[PDB]
């Protein structure tokens, strides 16, 4: 598996057309805001293909 | 009035357009600037 390709996983709102998003903010998928640390519904927005 | 910046967080998180006329150049750059609490120009 390589490790060097990756894709956005989570994002709240849809790209505009020729947008480019690479910012690594851990993703809050609940109502309780994620400090910077991965947990539950608190994930990485990037995973690689491997 | 010499430039402006564009962005959502102006804190090196995001993208931010920078526009700077100086004298005779004008710089655009759109670079991760790690922006002051308040960024101004010194004369
Ligand atoms: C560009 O950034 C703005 C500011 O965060 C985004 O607008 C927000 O979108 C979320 C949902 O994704 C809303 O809950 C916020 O209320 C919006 N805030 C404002 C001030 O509009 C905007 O979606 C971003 N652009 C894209 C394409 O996602
Ligand atoms: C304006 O700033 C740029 C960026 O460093 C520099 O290369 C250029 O010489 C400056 N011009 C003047 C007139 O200060």
């Amino acid at each position: 598996g390589n490790y060097n390709y990756l894709y956005r996983l989570f994002r709240k709102s849809n790209l505009k057309p020729f947008e480019r998003d690479i910012s690594t903010e851990i993703y809050q998928a609940g109502s309780t805001p994620c400090n910077g640390v991965e947990g539950f519904n608190c994930y990485f927005p990037l995973q690689s293909y491997g | 009035i010499r430039g402006w910046i564009f962005g959502t967080t102006l804190d090196s998180k995001t993208q931010s357009l920078l526009i700077v006329n100086n004298a005779t150049n004008v710089v655009i750059k759109v670079c991760e600037f790690q922006f002051c609490n308040d960024p101004f120009l010194g004369v």
